[PDB]
């Protein structure tokens, strides 16, 4: 309660930094990309056979 | 009942937002 | 009392790699010609072990 405004400002700045970090070309979502990439290579090999 | 047993004291009643005025019983 | 006990857990296992043409055919060129008819089997097995 005595430090409510500091905590509010730190929360807002952390949310903003997450927002820019997702914007500026991140590979942090790469774990969701592999689930797409591993399946497409599985179906390209079936068609090649 | 609000008593000194189940409350604890810290600071002044300026920085807290939403603070009120009420009596506190002292068990003596 | 103070008791000290042991838990034993596996984390990893041995890596390995297989040469598909060397296992199946060896140094033969005639065998290497006939292995091409079966498709892309060696690339898949190497990719999986990798
Ligand atoms: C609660 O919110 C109302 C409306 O925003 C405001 O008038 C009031 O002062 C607030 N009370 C406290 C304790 O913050
Ligand atoms: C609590 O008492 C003080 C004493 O003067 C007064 O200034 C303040 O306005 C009171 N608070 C409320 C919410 O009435």
């Amino acid at each position: 309660y005595e430090n409510q405004k500091q905590i509010a400002n730190q929360f807002n700045k952390a949310i903003s930094q997450i927002q820019e970090s997702l914007t500026t070309t991140s590979t942090a979502l790469g774990k969701l990309q592999d689930v797409v990439n591993q399946n497409a290579q599985a179906l390209n090999t079936l068609v090649k056979q | 009942i609000i008593t000194t047993d189940n409350t604890f004291v810290s600071g002044n009643c300026d920085v807290v937002i939403g603070i009120i005025n009420n009596t506190v019983y002292d068990p003596l | 009392s103070i008791s000290i006990t042991t838990e034993v857990m596996p984390v990893s296992m041995a890596k390995t790699s297989v040469d598909c043409n060397m296992y199946i055919c060896g140094d033969s060129t005639e065998c290497a010609n006939l292995l091409l008819q079966y498709g892309s089997f060696c690339t898949q097995l190497n990719r999986a072990l990798s």
